[PDB]
């Protein structure tokens, strides 16, 4: 059920933070098959493959693709355009319809932490280290 | 719908509102950059001034640095305004999606959300204009209310109020730029018809 | 009929799920819904592709049915149902949404054939795999948009061009797209395709440079490894950046302008000295290990520059260096009116105007 | 007819509104004001913070006094009944606790539980170590207390937003004011 790495993209073609899991050992981790997955998503949003319908007012989930045994997600949320992506692979996959709502568990309370990090009043305004560095904390309290 | 969720009182939020003004005359006429009180602390000394005061030397103040006073005003607003409409997103309003091509639809948004959150009550009327120039219109503006004019000096008045509304100024400028650009947006009077302010975007 | 046909193949789904047993032939039952709704949605023209979605759910929820590396097999069977679902979504000459389809659909056979191929010919998987990737390339690069995907499909061909030694280098010579995934935004690929880049001007032995410009330089390397030393980790990679400077050093070629980034320098008050006043002592923090340059502050007065304060000498090797800048020849009988317009260039045989 | 029930008996007739998305970052964004106009200075802020919180406190003792009749008190038995009890109760829906006084009970400690001026702040490091933040409280703490005829003197002694001990607030009685009668 934990993820194999988060993304969080803002408005333009920038990562706020591209966090994985597990740093501290090296364990065969490439950041850089990470980072390719992150870019094409950030392409995959204006596909006609899929579509974000905005009759409903609550923001929702899609299954964009799946590459190299890793299936990612990618809610956009509609207003303040923030565009969020989290993976997973199919050995915690269950594929199942009762974790569907776990993962969207999963995507609201990184989003809460995302808009509770940012609302910190004494963090000086513009894109500072201090944003990055209270989010692997938060991150780190979340997924050991 | 009905959500009962923790809660403060709405007096002590309007008086702190209220005291911001002389806050930013305090900060701004002592920058300590090199008639009053004192007061005793431990090893320690304060010098402070008291608000009507304060409010006064806004009366006798520069003109330069008058507006050099409302653009902290207009800075707190726009920084309160950012992060209280990106709490609002937590909301999920259904009308717009960002940059604000349909101007009005957010303007749907902010009498109907954004101020019953701040001022307890829908902005009452909004006029057309379709220029983009859209004319907000409250008979009773909150904060206001409990401002007692003196007798029979209203053109004094009328001076110690209006720097109070600086503070929607940023609140409204800064909800227009959590969701993107800053655009021309001013301050009105309207007089009221039946028994406060009105105000101007782009 | 469709939206009863969607619904209650929904629902007849569900309920034939409610039964447990017998789900290996149940596949079968799952294959004969499939078909029914793509009966029903045969003449569709973005809703089909929406059908390929009811497709690759389904070509997800079977991936999630079999669990083996032997159901790798399977998914080569899956590969199967792909192609010949290929050749369900076949029946167009040219479209803009049928080829982001054809795309994705070519993206997933190929994920699933590298991943049955490295389960255990060698040199003509490279040819096959460059082969498709190629068509690939070429079907996501016919269309309007999708420059995202389409750039890292060229940084993964020119890999698997580097993945064989190979002198011809796509992405080094694409320093206007490495410039792209490194300029900002990026971190990462582009840490590696600055590797690639230096590794294969490692293996060039040639300097016939880059014809898309003017720039003919043996330099163009040194001047790739600027950026990649301002993007490097940490000081453990610093013999990289150390490597790289004493090769420029060796192959000097001087003419540079650097932004500096990588080291930074703060100044001090003015003071005097015997004979000419020394004045503006500064300190001094960089990653390099060895550094001896004629750095020099300049100063700009009402209408004229001092220029002064230089040292030819330089064996610091620390943060807070602490130089002294002796300001010999002080203009304007050492007036107070100089300001600040400080180049502060440290050229250690190229010039890096901070 | 006890503190504890005027103090809850008065949130039935009380306005009211929500307590996190405004009056939290109300403070934090005053205190973000006085962070960069001071250039992040960390004791300069605490003065402008406890002479904004006198005035306040100066100005809030008559709605205080007003909203529930009360007599003049006089020990500090009787004020930590009715802070604690109503005071925090009605302006800020909280109730602390009291602890630690003297063998004269000249004085007492004011240990708070849900702090609503500080909900996730996380204060960073050069301000963890000589800031202190709710300065707005112990500014109100004098200026109400000194309009009942009580020279006082509130100082914070620790909080959760930098240490492990809890949020904290000391307090001297200083003696009683004289209230002034004649003509001269």
């Amino acid at each position: 059920l934990r993820p194999c790495f988060v993304s969080l993209i803002d408005e333009s073609d920038k990562p706020i933070l591209i966090y994985v899991p597990n740093e501290a050992e090296n364990e065969m981790n490439d950041v850089l098959k990470y980072n390719v997955l992150s870019n094409i998503s950030l392409d995959y949003f204006e596909s006609a493959l899929v579509e974000w319908h905005s009759l409903d007012s609550k923001p929702l989930l899609k299954s964009i693709f799946q590459l190299e045994g890793v299936s990612v997600f990618a809610m956009l949320i509609k207003q303040t355009g923030l565009k969020i992506v989290i993976g997973f692979e199919q050995k915690s996959l269950s594929g199942a319809d009762d974790e569907f709502e776990a993962i969207n568990q999963i995507f609201e309370t990184v989003r809460k932490i995302y808009i509770r990090v940012k609302c910190n009043p004494l963090l000086v305004s513009g894109d500072e280290k201090s944003i990055i560095k209270s989010l692997e904390r938060k991150f780190d309290e979340l997924f050991i | 719908f009905e959500n009962s969720l923790p809660k403060v009182s709405q007096s002590v939020y309007q008086m702190l509102l209220n005291e911001m003004v002389p806050l930013a005359m305090g900060i701004e006429r002592q920058i300590s950059g090199d008639i009053k009180r004192l007061k005793i602390e431990e090893h320690h000394t304060v010098d402070i001034i008291r608000s009507h005061n304060l409010i006064h030397e806004l009366y006798k103040a520069d003109e330069e640095e008058k507006e050099k006073v409302l653009a902290r005003l207009r800075n707190i607003g726009f920084q309160i305004g950012l992060k209280l409409s990106e709490l609002l997103i937590f909301s999920n309003n259904p009308n717009l999606k960002f940059k604000e091509m349909d101007l009005l639809l957010i303007m749907k948004f902010i009498c109907r959300d954004v101020w019953k959150q701040i001022f307890g009550k829908q902005i009452d009327n909004l006029k057309t204009n379709h220029r983009g120039t859209f004319y907000l219109l409250d008979y009773d503006y909150r904060p206001i209310q409990s401002f007692s004019l003196e007798e029979d000096a209203k053109n004094e008045e009328l001076k110690m109020i209006e720097p109070f509304l600086e503070i929607p100024v940023g609140i409204i400028r800064g909800v227009l730029s959590s969701l993107g650009y800053s655009s021309e947006e001013v301050i009105c009077l309207a007089s009221f018809i039946d028994r406060g302010v009105s105000f101007h975007v782009q | 009929p469709f939206e009863s046909s969607s619904k209650s193949d929904e629902s007849l789904g569900s309920i034939i799920i409610e039964g447990t047993l017998d789900k290996f032939q149940l596949h079968k039952y799952f294959f004969i819904r499939r078909l029914r709704l793509l009966k029903l949605e045969d003449q569709t023209l973005t809703a089909f592709v929406g059908a390929f979605q009811l497709i690759k759910n389904f070509i997800e929820s079977i991936s999630i049915e079999y669990r083996k590396s032997v159901r790798l097999l399977e998914f080569k069977h899956y590969f199967i149902t792909s192609m010949l679902s290929y050749f369900e979504f076949e029946n167009v000459s040219n479209p803009l949404l049928c080829e982001i389809k054809a795309e994705l659909l070519m993206l997933k056979r190929d994920n699933w054939v590298q991943g049955v191929m490295a389960t255990s010919e060698t040199v003509f998987q490279e040819n096959f795999l460059t082969l498709t990737k190629e068509i690939l390339s070429l079907f996501n690069k016919c269309e309007g948009k999708r420059q995202r995907i389409v750039d890292i499909l060229s940084i993964e061909i020119g890999l698997l061009y580097y993945q064989g030694k190979k002198y011809e280098e796509a992405v080094s010579l694409f320093l206007s797209c490495y410039e792209y995934y490194t300029q900002t935004n990026w971190n990462s690929i582009g840490l590696k395709i600055l590797q690639v880049f230096i590794d294969s001007l490692s293996h060039c032995p040639k300097l016939d440079v880059l014809q898309i410009d003017g720039e003919s330089v043996s330099a163009s390397a040194v001047l790739t490894n600027a950026f990649l030393n301002i993007l490097k980790l940490c000081k453990d990679n610093d013999s990289k950046e150390i490597w790289w400077k004493k090769f420029m050093d060796l192959q000097m070629k001087v003419h540079l302008a650097r932004a500096n980034v990588s080291a930074i320098e703060v100044n001090l008050k003015s003071y005097g000295f015997p004979e000419d006043i020394s004045t503006k002592t500064m300190r001094l923090s960089l990653k390099n290990m060895g550094g001896d340059v004629i750095v020099f502050g300049a100063s700009d007065f009402l209408l004229k520059k001092g220029e002064n304060k230089l040292i030819l000498e330089c064996r610091d090797i620390m943060y807070g260096e602490f130089s002294l800048l002796s300001f010999e020849i002080i203009v304007e009988g050492i007036t107070f009116v100089k300001e600040f317009p400080e180049n502060q260039d440290e050229f250690i045989v190229v010039p890096e105007i901070y | 007819r006890s503190l504890k029930a005027m103090g809850e008996e008065i949130w039935k007739n009380k306005t009211e509104k929500i307590n996190t998305e405004l009056f939290t970052l109300t403070y934090g964004s005053i205190v973000a004001q006085l962070c960069q106009d001071y250039e992040r200075d960390f004791n300069k802020v605490n003065d402008h913070l406890y002479s904004m919180g006198y005035n306040i406190g100066c100005r809030l003792i008559e709605d205080f006094l007003a909203r529930t009749a009360l007599p003049r008190c006089e020990n500090l038995v009787k004020t930590s009944e009715v802070l604690s009890k109503c005071a925090f109760k009605i302006f800020l829906n909280i109730t602390p606790n009291i602890t630690n006084w003297s063998h004269n009970k000249d004085t007492f400690s004011l240990i708070l539980d849900e702090n609503p001026l500080a909900d996730f702040v996380e204060l960073p490091m050069d301000a963890m170590k000589s800031l202190w933040y709710s300065n707005i409280l112990c500014g109100v703490l004098k200026g109400s207390l000194e309009m009942v005829q009580l020279d006082c003197d509130v100082w914070f002694v620790s909080d959760i937003l930098r240490g492990d001990s809890q949020t904290e607030i000391k307090v001297k009685l200083n003696r009683i004011l004289k209230d002034e009668i004649p003509i001269g």
